[PDB]
């Protein structure tokens, strides 16, 4: 609980017509936000492998 | 209280875990409609056929082995619904209150993903995105403020004069943009928020608030201004406005 | 593109998809129903959760829960009021699709296997407390929606005029000290009602 850390909004109610692709899978769903998951996430990537 | 106050604050954390994937999980699902909605536009508009459409809607509601990995549990519901009724029987007052809430909302899938859908906003311009922000944050900051009027109904009149300006400002633009921003605010029902600054009990003689009620209503008549729509919502609330003035 | 096609072009695709669910949603409510009217079908036999929902515990504590939930989740009562309702309604067909969404649920979830029918699930809600739960929330809610919510599930309960719900209701009228109150609540709104017409008239 830092201030690099900020809470997330699970649903998100605005889209972008060019952003949207013509079919969505599970993987692309999670390699979206995987970028910023991955980069955040080194910091406790122990711990969450603890916490698993 | 409890004596066991560990597990069961243990058992709500991990309840609240489970709603929070729910609600990626719906996330997913409304990202999928918006695909195949932008697909069928596209093949269709380099008529639409519904049927495909909606077969698929009803497929992706774990009907078929489609969606299996959309759902959360290995026994297709069986283990999350007994786990819910389980908790339901807790001593625990709010356990057992979020414990009937998933149990509701796990047989409500479908109605909450149609409402969600149609809560969608579409916007084909980023800059588009950008306005929405910033004009969902403004709406955000007024309705907060309003909600909690008493402290100025000093640093509570700035802003809100400020805030009120900019909306207004922003409000109208030639024609199409003027249709465009309306109807976008009708999605967020500004409307309501502004209307509930009208209703704060104020003294006869203020002269520096004064200035922002200048400002509520003319948005209310750039809000009316070629739209139907918003004349006739606005309708419903006429009687706020029989008052002398 | 054009920004006004597809606009035209997601709305109707909303409006589809909203026609074509409908009775699957009524399917669920249905499904969510029956696993109400009988919880120890998804436990195991041999367990001793299994024995506790048989034997009416489940909606004992269910009922408790809405007694005690009215002040903070109002919402949650009127659902669970809602749900009461539908328990003691008769069945419905929601047509094929939704018959058959029905049917698979139904044996994904409960894989275990009439007027009288009426009173008896009158009776056993009686025996759990529905009645109780209905006048308490009558006359201790400040809310119209929940008192709207009590009195349907209340005409249900008396619906058919079965006689033991009468005589609970009544033994409950007796005994209860707040029963005046309840009174003055009814009396209340048929006054305001009363005037409330002379004010049309």
């Amino acid at each position: 609980d830092r201030d690099p850390q900020e809470l997330v909004t699970p649903v998100k109610f605005a889209r972008l017509w060019t952003e949207i692709p013509t079919a969505i899978t599970i993987k692309d769903y999670d390699s979206n936000l995987n970028a910023s998951r991955d980069d955040k996430k080194n910091k406790f990537a122990n711990t969450m492998e603890f916490v698993e | 209280e409890n004596e066991d106050i560990v597990v069961m604050e243990t058992k709500l954390k991990i309840l609240e875990i489970l709603q929070f994937i729910l609600n990626v999980r719906l996330d997913y699902r409304i990202s999928y409609l918006l695909s195949v909605f932008k697909k069928e536009f596209v093949e269709v508009f380099p008529n639409m056929n519904l049927d495909r459409i909606g077969e698929q809607a009803e497929a992706m509601f774990g009907v078929g082995k489609t969606s299996s990995m959309l759902e959360v549990d290995d026994e297709g519901g069986r283990m999350f619904l007994r786990v819910l009724i389980h908790l339901t029987m807790h001593d625990y007052a709010p356990l057992v209150s979020g414990a009937l809430q998933l149990l509701f909302k796990h047989f409500s899938q479908r109605q909450e993903a149609m409402h969600t859908f149609k809560q969608v906003q579409l916007l084909i311009s980023a800059q588009d995105v950008e306005n929405y922000k910033v004009i969902k944050s403004e709406l955000d900051r007024l309705r907060t403020m309003v909600e909690k009027s008493e402290l100025w109904v000093s640093e509570n009149y700035q802003i809100v004069k400020g805030i009120l300006e900019r909306l207004n400002k922003m409000c109208g633009v030639g024609e199409q943009m003027r249709k465009k921003q309306q109807r976008l605010l009708k999605n967020m029902d500004a409307h309501k928020v502004m209307l509930d600054l009208l209703q704060i009990p104020y003294d006869k003689g203020d002269a520096k608030m004064m200035e922002i009620l200048r400002y509520t209503h003319q948005f209310l008549q750039k809000f009316c201004a070629g739209n139907p729509g918003n004349q006739a919502l606005l309708h419903k609330h006429l009687h706020l406005f029989l008052t002398p003035g | 593109w054009d920004y006004k096609n597809i606009i035209e072009k997601l709305q109707d695709i909303i409006t589809a998809l909203e026609e074509r669910l409908k009775p699957l949603v009524q399917a669920e409510l249905s499904v969510l129903v029956d696993v109400l009217h009988w919880p120890e079908l998804l436990f195991l036999e041999g367990s001793e959760a299994y024995q506790r929902c048989e034997s009416g515990g489940f909606l004992s504590k269910l009922i408790q829960h809405t007694k005690d939930l009215m002040e903070s989740e109002e919402k949650l009562c009127i659902k669970v009021l809602r749900t009461l309702q539908q328990m003691l309604l008769k069945k419905t067909k929601y047509g094929d699709r939704g018959n058959q969404l029905r049917k698979m649920l139904l044996q994904n979830y409960l894989q275990n296997r009439d007027w009288s029918a009426i009173a008896a699930t009158q009776c056993r809600l009686d025996k759990e407390g529905a009645t109780k739960l209905v006048c308490d929330l009558i006359t201790s809610t400040k809310n119209e929606k929940i008192f709207q919510e009590s009195i349907g599930l209340a005409i249900h309960l008396l619906d058919g005029g079965n006689t033991e719900i009468q005589k609970s209701f009544h033994n409950l009228m007796m005994s209860d000290k707040k029963s005046e109150r309840f009174f003055k609540v009814l009396h209340d709104r048929m006054k305001r009602a009363q005037q409330e017409t002379k004010s049309t008239v």
